[PDB]
């Protein structure tokens, strides 16, 4: 009853969202857009009980639109904390029904890295056992996958030293084995 | 209020004795819904008797027709004993062969009734049906919460997945009603028993297109309706009807907006549909039989019409051609096929007294009366 | 404040039967529980209206029962359970405040079958130090924390300084990868940056910890390996700053 656009999407901050979503229903059913932020559960983020009706939160807007059977999300600009899992859903019974879900878009916010300055550092063991860390890159870097199956090498991670207004992108990669340089691990 | 039951007997087919029948009961004009109706024979509750859903009138009392298979013999007799609160006693009205025992612009409605019965604290029970005018199109079973589709042609032209939907939110709706009124009722132990009764549906009267309407009632008097966008109390039922008419218009906007949809909406489009599916059926001929019979008071002589569709029907006693006054006209009476009865009684003296007929007028007859000699 | 369910976690063994709860916000008529695999939308499982159920999934394994006796909480029950059956169980709850009301839902049960529970393992956690050259070039010290060797992948990492909990200046895997992707059974590892002004990496007085809370088997899960009992149970790493 509810069919949404498959993600992953990811855009660049400050991008213009869409997520698609259209509906089949023969009655009044009451449509409405859920979030789940990372680490949390889901939580209702705009509805519209009726045709014409928009629902918006926080720059988000979603109009209900009979004669198309749709839902589509848009936001304007994109913000870094809008990145989560967002959930078409529609309550059919008039709008007294369960909530019938969609099957999810992911959305992935790179930041606009102000100034990139990528490097690559080794960091050794609080405790010789060593990981590799690959930062200050721009969000436009692919961080290529790891090609030995002895040397882990994970997605790009965004933290934000949110009281100096200063955001990175890092990747780590670490290994068991004797030769393992930072030097070739990226 | 309360109301008396008024209880009619009658055959669907002449008695012929050794050839099997049917036993009708026409429980009528009762409030409460509560009431105990069997068929006797010999005294004795024959089991396995069929009844229809509950239904009620314009003026909120109930009606039920209760039948069975019976063949009669010389000797066998057979009545309908009837409980209910407003009699002291079970009231037996014996079946006899000879005499039994016992609006405006022109419209056709779907709706839906409901009868909330509310017992004491720790138990109420809420039922329903679907009806096209007299003819009941659905039923409800309340085990399962599913509409009972009565007819080939009871879906209309409604897609299984609209009826669906519609099912799911009259079963969250009866549960929800019930209990709603269990919680405001369970702060005052004296106001039970009680009974509401719910009808609501879409009417096309000729020169009109469809009206969606939406009436309540309790103990059997108007209580309130649902007029354009506001719920509105019955001049009648005074203090009561304002209360819930201002919980309906100011703590419950979505259910408001749901009954406005229902009615003006989605039922026009249910009504048109079922009419149209439902065409050959409701628009058929059946041809009546038709017998006399008599007593003693003087004779009464009396004529039958049974097993007629549609309802409209001109039954009359005439001398050659003279139409007899003092002939008492009984009430049309519904038998379990759908199809009517009525029988005409004639007060006479004398013997046989010249030649008295009965002509049966009806639209299945071709233009070609039934008239019986007596 | 909100729904409230019971256990977070739950590791089981297949074929043996789990019981959840859901305490949804009193006052709610209206609950509902859901069924949720990583990566997609919630599929209905079943719906109360007070106590009563009203609306069942066609879908409905019979191994799965739920009853909410006096309209207030629930319990969800899986007899037999089966690998398929692994899910984030959620309840929501809803008020009757009209059309398109609001639904509340809970944090979930995390259900994890599995195989046998001696494919069960505790992280290890170790903390990596910043790099000198990181901290001259940019006056920025990156920790790196590193949680490995666990099954199944229930861990919550965070970081302390000084003995409170910190959000800022971190960033934590968001999934767990799988040491051995090849198998169904592999160990899964996970990592987590904390970032610190130089200054602040540079005073002995600091203390960074990495803690990782696993949910694994229970009390009355029973154990007969030689390996301690891979219980629920926090491990954590640490470091403390370096005058240089
Ligand atoms: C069932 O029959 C009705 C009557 O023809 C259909 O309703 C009408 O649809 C036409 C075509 O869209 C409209 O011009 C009329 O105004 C409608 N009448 C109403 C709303 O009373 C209806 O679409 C048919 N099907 C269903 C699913 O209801
Ligand atoms: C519908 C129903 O439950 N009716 C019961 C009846 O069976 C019982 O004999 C009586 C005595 O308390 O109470 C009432
Ligand atoms: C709220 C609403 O729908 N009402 C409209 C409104 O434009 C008009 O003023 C009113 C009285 O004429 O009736 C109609
Ligand atoms: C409530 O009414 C039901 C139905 O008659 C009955 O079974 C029950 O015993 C009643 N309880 C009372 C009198 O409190
Ligand atoms: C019916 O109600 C609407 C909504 O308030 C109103 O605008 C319209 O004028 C009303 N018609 C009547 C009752 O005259
Ligand atoms: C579906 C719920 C409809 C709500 C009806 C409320 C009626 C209870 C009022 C009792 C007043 C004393
Ligand atoms: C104790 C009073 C009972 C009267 C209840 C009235 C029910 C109104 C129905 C509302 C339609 C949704
Ligand atoms: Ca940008």
């Amino acid at each position: 009853s509810v069919t949404q656009m498959e993600g992953p999407v990811t855009l660049s901050e400050e991008a213009f969202l869409t997520i698609n979503c259209t509906y089949t229903a023969t009655g009044y059913p009451s449509l409405f857009w859920y979030v789940q932020y990372p680490g949390e559960g889901l939580q209702l983020l705009l509805k519209a009980t009726k045709a014409d009706d928009k629902g918006s939160n926080k720059g988000f807007e979603a109009t209900y639109r009979k004669e198309t059977t749709s839902f589509h999300l848009e936001k304007g600009s994109v913000q870094v904390s809008d990145s989560a899992v967002y959930f078409c859903a529609l309550s059919d019974q008039y709008g007294w029904g369960k909530l019938q879900f969609g099957a999810g878009t992911q959305v992935v916010v790179t930041p606009d890295i102000q100034n990139p300055d990528p490097a690559v550092y080794q960091l050794r063991d609080s405790k010789d056992k060593s990981v590799c860390l690959f930062t200050d890159f721009d969000s436009q870097t692919n961080v290529s996958q790891s090609k030995d199956s002895d040397v882990y090498i994970t997605d790009k991670c965004v933290l934000d030293m949110r009281s100096m207004d200063f955001k990175s992108n890092s990747a780590v990669a670490w290994s068991n084995k004797s030769d393992f340089a930072c030097a070739n691990a990226f | 209020i309360q109301r008396t039951p008024k209880i009619q007997v009658y055959s669907r087919h002449p008695a012929e004795n050794g050839k099997s029948n049917f036993l009708n009961c026409y429980v009528s004009g009762f409030h409460p819904s509560d009431i105990e109706v069997d068929l006797l024979k010999n005294g004795e509750r024959i089991e396995k008797v069929e009844h229809s859903d509950l239904s009620f009138s314009k003026d909120w009392s109930f009606y039920l027709l209760y039948y069975t298979e019976f063949t009669p013999t010389e000797k066998d007799e057979y009545a309908c004993r009837v409980n209910h609160v407003t009699l002291s006693q079970p009231k037996i009205v014996k079946w006899d062969r000879d005499i039994g025992g016992g609006g405006g612009s022109e419209h056709v409605s779907f709706h839906v009734i409901q009868i909330f019965s509310f017992v004491n604290q720790s138990w109420a029970r809420g039922q329903g049906s679907g009806w096209l005018d007299e003819l009941q199109t659905h039923g409800w079973d309340s085990e399962s919460g599913t509409i009972i589709f009565l007819h080939n042609w009871s879906k209309g032209n409604f897609s299984n997945e609209e009826l669906s939907d519609l099912e799911l939110l009259f079963r969250f709706y009866l549960f929800g009603l019930t209990r709603e009124i269990q919680d405001h009722a369970s702060q005052d132990y004296s106001k039970y028993p009680f009974e509401v009764q719910v009808k609501a549906g879409c009417e096309l009267h000729s020169g009109k297109s469809p009206e969606g309407f939406f009436q309540v009632a309790f103990n059997g008097l108007d209580l309130l309706s649902f007029q354009n966008t506001t719920w509105v109390p019955s001049p009648g039922c005074g203090s009561l009807a304002q209360s819930v008419c201002h919980l309906l218009n100011h703590q419950y906007e979505g259910v408001t907006e749901t009954v406005y949809n229902l009615i003006r909406s989605t039922c026009p489009r249910f009504l048109l549909g079922l009419l149209d599916a439902g065409k050959m059926y409701v628009h058929r001929q059946v041809r009546p039989e038709a017998w006399l019979s008599s007593r003693p008071s003087q004779l009464l002589l009396v004529c039958h019409a049974s097993g007629f569709y549609p309802k409209p029907v001109w039954v009359t006693w005439m001398r050659n051609e003279q139409e007899q006054l003092g002939t008492k006209h009984g009430d049309i009476l519904p038998n379990a096929d759908g199809t009517w009865y009525l029988q005409v009684i004639l007060e006479v003296a004398s013997e046989e007294p010249a030649g008295l007929s009965c002509r049966v007028r009806h639209s299945s007859l071709g233009g070609q009366d039934i008239i019986l000699y007596w | 404040t909100g729904v409230s369910q019971n256990p977070r976690h739950k590791i089981t063994k297949r074929g043996q039967n789990v019981t959840f709860r859901c305490d949804p916000i009193s006052e709610h008529n209206r609950l509902y529980w859901y069924r949720q695999t990583l990566g997609q939308g919630p599929e209905f499982l079943t719906y109360f209206q007070n106590e009563a159920q009203l609306e069942k999934s066609r879908l409905l394994s019979d191994r799965f029962s739920a009853e909410r006796p006096k309209g207030s909480f629930s319990t969800l029950e899986i007899q037999r359970t089966e690998q398929g059956d692994s899910a984030m169980y959620l309840c929501a709850s809803s008020p009757r405040t009209g059309r398109g009301a609001e639904a509340f839902f809970g944090q979930g049960t995390r259900l994890t079958v599995v195989e046998d529970l001696n494919k069960v393992f505790p992280p290890e956690v170790a903390v990596f130090e910043p790099s000198e050259a990181e901290i001259s070039h940019t006056q920025k010290a990156t920790l790196v924390c590193l949680a490995t060797g666990f099954y199944p992948d229930h861990v919550e990492l965070s970081w302390w300084v000084n003995g409170k909990e910190v959000h800022s200046g971190v960033c934590t895997d968001p999934q767990p990868l799988k040491e051995q992707p090849a198998l169904n059974d592999s160990r899964y590892a996970l990592s987590s940056r904390l970032r610190v002004s130089a200054t602040f990496w540079q005073d002995p007085r600091n203390h960074f910890r990495c803690q990782v809370q696993f949910y694994g088997l229970s009390e009355n899960d029973e154990w007969t390996q030689d390996r301690a009992k891979p219980v629920t149970q926090i491990v954590s790493a640490e470091a403390w700053g370096r005058a240089d």
